[PDB]
């Protein structure tokens, strides 16, 4: 069930990708914040490894 | 936030364990020397000192 749902979301998201980079939406903002987080988390993970 | 807290605790634990290891190495050297010295180191003789 989960795999089917993810595939559906991926294809629908692909079909409307051009509309997304027009942006000027709350969802576009959320994506910019998400990029900032992931980077910090991965750096902290590497330091913990060492 | 949780990852940051984990990293801080890891650093503090690291310094503390380093100090403990140093002290324990000193103690081990002392024990080795003492056992070596003791290993390197009857009625008639006892009656003599009295």
């Amino acid at each position: 069930k989960l795999a089917l749902d993810r595939m559906r979301l991926s294809t629908a998201l692909k079909k409307n990708l051009e509309k997304i980079s027009r942006q000027s939406s709350v969802l576009m903002d959320n994506m910019k914040h998400l990029l900032e987080l992931n980077k910090l988390i991965m750096k902290s993970q590497q330091e913990s490894w060492d | 936030s949780t990852k940051e807290s984990k990293n801080e605790k890891l650093k503090e634990d690291l310094e503390r364990e380093q100090r403990w290891l140093d002290e324990q190495q000193q103690i081990m050297e002392s024990l080795n020397v003492l056992h070596s010295e003791l290993k390197n180191k009857s009625e008639s003789r006892i009656f003599n000192e009295l």
